[PDB]
């Protein structure tokens, strides 16, 4: 294929700013440029073509600049529509794709609540024994979550999901699932769950007992 | 080592596949840059070895081809193109 | 005005075939310029093949070149992709596109279908088994589990549609033992716990299973 | 009408066959008049798709030919007389 | 082949005369010449090539100019040697040969002897008869013999012979010869030659009876 | 010193074959340039072929082209030619030649063998008739008489004439041969003489043809 890097590879900004993202391409100087934008679920919408030109119906706040190999774009005053993931697209063959790049809002810091989430009744009689970990509302994203069982901290045993930023108050949220068997779970008693994150002057913990 | 009838048989006036550059073909249109920027046409080559005759086409015809016509910092599409070849050659007084 | 539909999605095996359909209005795709576009979960968009019916040209990525078949059937005004010994990283919505002519671009993509997802894996539809996250011990958190099931997606609201402020789902993860699992969460005051119910309603489409769970103390 | 795929391959550098003049290819030779004037040589011929990339050969090789020497308003003689051939050729930069 | 052309096809030359032999050639106006010299009975002579120069040997006397199309002989002063015949020959390809200039002394005009002889009686015993008429040692060549049987003028019955010219008095001779069936030659009286030819005021007849 | 040397020459049917040979001493044909003229009786010479040996290259005249074939034998220094289907016109002496690096040119043929003589006929060898053309007993008292030989009906050519054996010289014309419509040839020689001789004089004439080995001696007299 041919490689496209785009930079900065997510963002943060407020309502307002200036924003320049930048694209790198593997082609002839003659090559020119797209630029799409796509918000979560939905398909992507051409912002500008030919490097410059704007696509019909989209706001002037956005125009283009650039060409061969580097290409910019740039909006002006930053709106609350503008939050997305915005990609370049080489105009040659093969007419690939960058990676995309997120712009996310700034909020300030925000504890995340922590919540442990022993298995049912109804899933120990399945053989399985799933236990939840909650990161309710933080920011921003970088958060660890690390199972301690009798303070043996574990790995490859636990999976990670986190959720968009959020409408209202611009937060994320994660859910940590440490999966186990049946007979392993009724092998120890204490299981905790063990959180960093830049709003908390130290990890904090939530545990129960069987 | 070729002997000579075979070397006066092979070069004389004749239709012969030549590599044409698309601009040579098409001096005007500068919005375009071309890929491939040359094609295949039968054309007339070689030599009459007289001094009043020079190798010429008797009888000519179109052929249309898929280019991919590239218009820098812009984009590019393919599209067709139409070019002269020559299908019959004679050596002519000048 | 101008439609991209897409269908034919669904399960498909590892080494297996399934053709994709793009029915097109509003133009006539013969004079026009289609392309696919696929995206796997999480992860961003890359462009997939390319027809210019009119010119019996076609153009792929690397990543797809013996393997896939863009083509047209004029008489349809559908454009199709015929996938073969499909791989599991080919699982992706599919989005099939169209440049204009608004564009001199012949990739400028322009009108969009709204995708359709097709998972590889060896996997066969299986229903979830829901079970509660219940809370312990002024807020509260609650959830469900919404274990092994399989293919995508799964939906998830609460009392029937009523309960919104203070939910997240989360997206699915693959277990590896080739089954998907994700979790609904809501807080909400720990004074309502012992009077007002909460029921994570699950619906898993491709398996036919509607199934409702009371979140408990 | 050709194909895109068709006309990219059929013009991509390589060796053809290229009727080439002899006095061009020996400029010293003042005193003689070549019959035939012209030779088939196989020479690198088409385009590389790129201003980076030039068609040079790689892979060169002499071949003998049997040409009739003619020396103006005295006399004529054949003689063999050798020319360059190209072989491989590939895209190169500068 | 290549058309060739000499002028003048024979010339009438005294010792010490110059004396011009001309060639036209359609050929290249780069392609040449060589000029030859043969007598009777002998094979030719190479005397000029590249249309000016002379072959080793050669007297100076013979020179040669032109080029391409028209070619000239000159031999400035004739020597008794040079009476022969010249050929051009072109230098290309085909390498043709002009139709030869004969170079012949000239000499005052002598009127012929003549005389007839009848068929022998050997001859007749097989059924055919021979009768033949000799001009003896004349200038110039150009000579009428017409024969005549009982003064009715004979057509397409008879055959003719000249010598090359006398190495030592520069005349020459003819032989006629007459061919009947005995057949007819005995139906008829009177056998006769007339001759015409310059040094005779009037036509000389032969003649005898059987 | 330079030698070419014909051979094969003599008498075909016409549609025939026939092959000369040109023996050369004293240079190499090998990378030399060998030809061969001919000469039609009382006629012009006539370019017909070239051969380069050391590079394979031939050319031919048009009036031969697809009958005739030069070609050579480089360990007999020897050069040939060919000739399939020949006609009465083909009737020639044919001269084998050569041009020297002397000149450039391929075609200035500085050297050159005697020539052999090819006949192309239907007619079979043939010795001659030879008869009286006797002197006229109205010859001048003053004194000039004619006699001579008709040498009559023979082939192919040449025939050979001499008087009293080579001691009659002066006053001798023997005439080129003519082609007779029989496809036989017939000349006459002939001799002038004091006409107070005949009576006293013996007159012979010597005729030789040796392609049918035939000799004879004709006294002429009145």
């Amino acid at each position: 294929d041919i490689q496209m890097t785009q930079s900065p590879s997510s963002l943060s900004a407020s309502v307002g700013d200036r924003v320049t993202i930048t694209c790198r391409a593997s082609q002839a100087s003659y090559s020119s440029v797209a630029w799409y934008q796509q918000k979560p679920g939905k398909a992507p919408k051409l912002l500008i073509y030919a490097a410059s030109y704007l696509y019909s119906g989209v706001p002037s706040r956005f125009s283009g600049s650039g060409s061969g190999t580097d290409f910019t774009l740039t909006i002006s005053s930053l709106q609350p529509e503008d939050f997305a993931t915005y990609y370049c697209q080489s105009s040659a063959s093969p007419a690939t794709f960058g990676q995309g790049t997120k712009v996310e809002i700034k909020r300030t810091v925000a504890a995340p609540s922590v919540f442990i989430f022993p298995p049912s009744d109804e899933q120990l009689k399945s053989g399985t024994a799933s236990v939840v970990c909650l990161l309710n509302n933080f920011y921003p994203r970088e958060a660890k979550v690390q199972w301690k069982v009798d303070n043996a901290l574990q790995s490859g045993n636990s999976q990670e999901s986190v959720t968009e930023q959020d409408s209202k108050d611009s937060t994320y949220s994660l859910s940590s699932t440490l999966t186990l068997s049946k007979a392993d779970y009724e092998k120890h008693k204490v299981y905790a769950c063990e959180v960093t994150h830049q709003g908390l002057s130290s990890p904090v913990t939530k545990s129960f007992n069987r | 080592v070729v002997k000579f009838m075979d070397v006066y048989q092979r070069s004389y006036c004749h239709p012969i596949e030549t590599l044409v550059d698309i601009f040579q073909e098409y001096p005007d249109e500068i919005e375009y840059i071309f890929k491939p920027s040359c094609v295949p046409l039968m054309r007339c080559g070689g030599c009459c070895n007289d001094e009043g005759l020079e190798c010429v086409p008797t009888e000519e015809s179109n052929i249309t081809m898929q280019i991919m016509r590239i218009k820098p910092h812009q984009g590019q599409h393919i599209g067709e193109m139409s070019f002269l070849q020559h299908n019959k050659c004679e050596c002519r007084p000048k | 005005e101008v439609q991209l539909v897409e269908s034919g999605g669904g399960l498909v095996q590892p080494g297996g075939s399934l053709r994709l359909s793009c029915a097109a209005s509003g133009f006539d795709i013969y004079d026009d310029d289609i392309h696919w576009v696929r995206q796997a979960p999480g992860k961003g968009l890359e462009w997939v093949a390319y027809i210019a019916p009119s010119y019996g040209y076609t153009d792929y990525a690397d990543s797809v070149k013996g393997r896939f078949t863009i083509s047209a059937d004029t008489s349809k005004n559908t454009a199709y992709l015929q996938m073969n010994s499909l791989r599991a990283e080919d699982t992706a919505v599919y989005y099939c596109s169209r440049s204009s002519d608004a564009s001199y671009s012949y990739s400028a993509m322009d009108y969009w279908g709204q995708g359709t997802l097709v998972t590889v894996s060896s996997a066969s539809t299986k229903g979830p088994s829901v079970f509660p996250l219940a809370p312990s011990s002024g807020t509260a958190a609650l959830g469900c589990l919404v274990k092994d099931y399989f293919p995508e997606p799964v939906t998830v609201s609460w009392n029937s549609g009523a309960l919104t402020s203070g939910v997240h789902t989360f997206p699915a993860v693959l277990q590896s033992s080739g089954l998907y699992s994700l979790s609904s969460v809501v807080t909400v005051p720990s004074s309502s716990l012992g009077t007002q119910t909460y029921i994570c309603n699950v619906n898993h489409k491709p398996s036919n299973t509607k199934v409702d769970k009371k979140v408990e103390p």
